């Protein structure tokens, strides 16, 4: 296995909140504190910087993370990255 | 960048 890479799809885990389909995104904007990724979050679109403990490869964890929630904005987000992972969310 | 609080 190699470093996260812009374009790689994961779980994010932030305090508080169920691990949540987001992506690496390209750093093209403020730029990340050392050793840590920008995150876009599929469904509400938002941005955080977290480190590899708090990312989880996509198709390894979808099985345990990837099933629906009842969280405002989640199954939105398993849409997104099950469609478009890929796409402009601007 | 629309930040997650």
């Amino acid at each position: 296995p190699h470093a996260f890479k812009p374009g790689d799809l994961v779980f994010a885990k932030m305090k508080g909140y169920p691990h949540w389909p987001a992506r690496i995104d390209d750093i093209a904007a403020v730029k990340p504190p050392p050793n840590k990724y920008p995150i876009f979050f599929f469904g509400t679109h938002e941005t955080a910087f977290l480190g590899p403990k708090d990312l989880f490869p996509y198709d390894k964890c979808k099985d345990k993370y990837g099933k629906p929630n009842k969280r405002k904005g989640f199954n939105e987000g398993l849409w997104e990255i099950q469609n478009n992972p890929h796409a402009s969310y601007s | 960048q629309d930040f997650k609080t």
